[PDB]
DNA sequence: ACTTTCAGGGTGGTATGGCCGTAGGCGAGCACAAGGCTGACTTTTCCTCCCCTTGTGCTGCCTTCTGGGGGGGGCCCAGCTCCTCCCCATGCCAGGGTCTTTTCCCCCAGGCAGGAAAACAAG
DNA sequence: CTTGTTTTCCTGCCTGGGGGAAAAGACCCTGGCATGGGGAGGAGCTGGGCCCCCCCCAGAAGGCAGCACAAGGGGAGGAAAAGTCAGCCTTGTGCTCGCCTACGGCCATACCACCCTGAAAGT
């Protein structure tokens, strides 16, 4: 998992997400744009979750850590506890 | 051990939909809903007492927290529900 | 003659556990006697309101069980519930089927 | 000659198919590897609960779908049906993620 | 014929002038009347502190100016320089006021 | 203070607000749309302010009531106490 | 013993004791540690000094010797970090940043 | 008339430290007081939520530091954490 | 179905908050200029909008191959529990050092007149 | 590419008003003392997160055809911008009233705290 895993978000996957979003046609640079946007979002959430994990003096990120990190960013998530 | 509202969400489901069941995934979601609304109402009532320099959360602070947090027709029915409960609870 | 306070208030939500949650939640120095009753009435009302619409959605799909998809359908179809839970993600809930009218063939 | 569909009908049927489902649209293993690669710059030797990675994936997918709806609105604003990186940029700026 | 400025340069001068200042751009008396008229529907025989009306006015000016910035960005997205109601609507829908 | 005071938010004032927002050209339908947007925003803030005032058992709305109403909507205001 | 100020002991200007009292009476926890007010009063002093320095720079740029709300707003909206911290905050009588899009400028 | 309280005195001392020859107006001082109260409330609420998440009863400098890390952006959080740690070290290890 | 943890009953104490009284600060209300801002009309220009056309970039389809998903098994570390106890935080009282409110006056900001300079747009 | 024309910046002069210092006090912070309790630490245990193995088929990737959509050009018209002129209504000032809010004082009941037990809900 060390290097260049952003390409694992394949163009078919991004098209599936866009289709769920109601998008009909997709330009070719959208895939790179989406990879960057998702990377920024994930960096924010995982930084907040790791902060909680480190404060709890744990070595394992729990689903509750992610739920708290999402709550403090304004995106509440139901279905993983809380 | 751990606690939740599963016993009471189920007893509420069997009152509005006596035949319909609930998945453990849908029940776990209903538990996050109840905990999220409780912390929303209690947090607003906590601030309401602090602004007014009170040290007690009464039914008045819960009633005002409900009217601040819930939308239009949800608040009219939630307040009518809470008021009806306290009226019957205090009167025996 | 040791009646429960939930039975005294006529509710199916736990007045005693709501009272304990309010007392140990660091919300104020004191908690009045009617506050847990009011809070447990509001929570019970909201839970019933969501479950009614979720069961309606489940019956709409000829399913006898409420699932996260049905909860999502109920929340997003109801205008007041959608406004209340406007920043909430329901896991395995999906989206409403919605296509912009410009994307449909003429 | 064989029969083929006109460009757009398959797009609309894919929209209709993926707007009726709830399953995650990203492959779980490459998403997990991406999450573990991002977390490596915050703390080495991090373990992850399977439910934690699942929660991250559900949050990420809901965020991307909600963003693609706004991107589609921005594309339609410019009298288009194709979404471009500038539509995503405008949507994120108005949302507040780019200011 | 007299001297006349081209359409759009006085607008630029006004933009510069009003972005250099901090004063309130809506007259205080009509705004106060609007505030009282709106509060009537919530409670009759209400009184207001001058500071309360001032806080409401400052909040409203900040809100409207930010909304106009987003509206201008939507107008530029649609390859225009004139802002239209649909630009305000797109801005509000994306920031989450119209849904 | 009883009827039709939304028209007191005049077209010149809306133009000045747009100019501070950096707008160069304005359509003639923007004024009656800005008025409705402002009306909705003021209704939302004043409802919460009056709710605070009634909870305090007061008859005059205060700057603190307005500040709390604005804070509750993610529109924190500096300068009028708090 | 001559009463020694905890702010002086910590090296701060902000009121460590008043911060402790506000933490205790704010209903945040059952107990408040001895280092929590000292830490919070240091953070609040650092964040005050940052804004005050930037606003003093903004006042000097305008050839003023007295900070007014305009200077605080200019400091916040020109600092990348402070703008992010106070992104949902309205400064009364602070104005907006000078900014015109290139599309609207004359050709 | 009941006496109110504010951060104006300490704001003024910090201002005279950072800019010895420039003043401040009453409105700017009010904005400074609102800012200090806002950040205090933010940090204290985050530390309270942290201590509740970890089933703790005491809000500690550890909770304050983690709230600071969760609330401030990169460089601001770095420098604020450093300032808080140094202040607590001076307080505990001297005088 | 067992259980074991917690909600309810009864009693003591006091502290928060409700009620009556009171005083003044400030919010509402009424004149009264007057002048600066608004409303309205006119010109016309320039920006929006529609139509056409080109080519390029996107989609749809087909085939190959990879790698994600699904079991199967081992393991070892990390999270959770339990028991000690001791150091820290709490509660209380006495006394002064700090911070709040009032007074004032002098320098920094606001207003104005006059001149110089800087873009603007017509030719 | 010049010259005239509005508009803004600069500087000196006058002025006022609001902020920074001074003083009295009042109020809460600190010191000192006693004390229960929470959380840090040393074990012990086991749940699950990681890691490897094998297989396979479902999905990704690359290529090709073809088409439809984005974009640029051109032209028409209609709708803002700018300028001018008459009016009106905001605002700044001043005077009045009385209502509401905030404080004080007294006390009453409502909630905390604690000791026990039975039952509710968690496994």
């Amino acid at each position: 998992v060390l290097r260049d895993n952003i390409q694992g978000i394949t163009k078919p996957a991004i098209r599936r997400l866009a289709r769920r979003g109601g998008v009909k046609r997709i330009s070719g640079l959208i895939y790179e744009e989406t990879r960057g946007v998702l990377k920024v979002f994930l960096e924010n959430v995982i930084r907040d979750a790791v902060t909680y994990t480190e404060h709890a003096k744990r070595k394992t990120v729990t689903a509750m850590d992610v739920v708290y990190a999402l709550k403090r960013q304004g995106r509440t998530l139901y279905g993983f506890g809380g | 051990r751990k606690e939740s509202y599963s016993v009471y969400v189920y007893k509420v489901l069997k009152q509005v939909h006596p035949d319909t069941g609930i998945s453990s995934k849908a029940m776990g979601i209903m538990n996050s809903f109840v905990n999220d609304i409780f912390e929303r109402i209690a947090g607003e009532a906590s601030r309401l007492a602090h602004y007014n320099k009170r040290s007690t959360i009464t039914s008045r602070e819960i009633q005002t927290a409900v009217r601040l947090l819930l939308p239009g027709e949800l608040a009219k029915h939630a307040v009518s529900e809470g008021t009806k409960a306290v009226t019957k609870y205090t009167s025996s | 003659k040791a009646k429960s306070r939930s039975s005294r208030a006529g509710l199916q939500f736990p007045v005693g556990r709501v009272h304990r949650l309010l007392r140990k939640g660091n919300y104020a120095e004191r908690v009045g006697a009617g506050a847990p009753v009011y809070m447990a009435a509001v929570l019970e009302y909201l839970t019933a309101e969501i479950l009614e619409l979720a069961g309606n959605a489940a019956r709409d799909n000829k399913k006898t069980r409420i699932i996260p998809r049905h909860l999502q359908l109920a929340i997003r179809n109801d205008e007041e519930l959608n406004k209340l839970l406007g920043k909430v993600t329901i896991a395995q809930g999906g989206v409403l089927p919605n296509i912009q009218a410009v994307l449909l063939p003429k | 000659k064989p029969h083929r569909y006109r460009p757009g009908t398959v797009a609309l049927r894919e929209i209709r198919r993926y707007q009726k489902s709830t399953e995650l649209l990203i492959r779980k293993l490459p998403f997990q590897r991406l999450v573990r690669e991002i977390a490596q710059d915050f703390k080495t030797d991090l373990r992850f609960q399977s439910s934690a990675v699942m929660a991250l994936q559900e949050a990420s997918e809901a965020y991307l779908v909600g963003l693609f709806e706004d991107t589609n609105l921005c594309a339609i604003h410019a009298k288009r049906v194709t979404i471009m990186p500038k539509d995503i940029q405008l949507a994120r700026r108005i949302r507040g993620e780019r200011a």
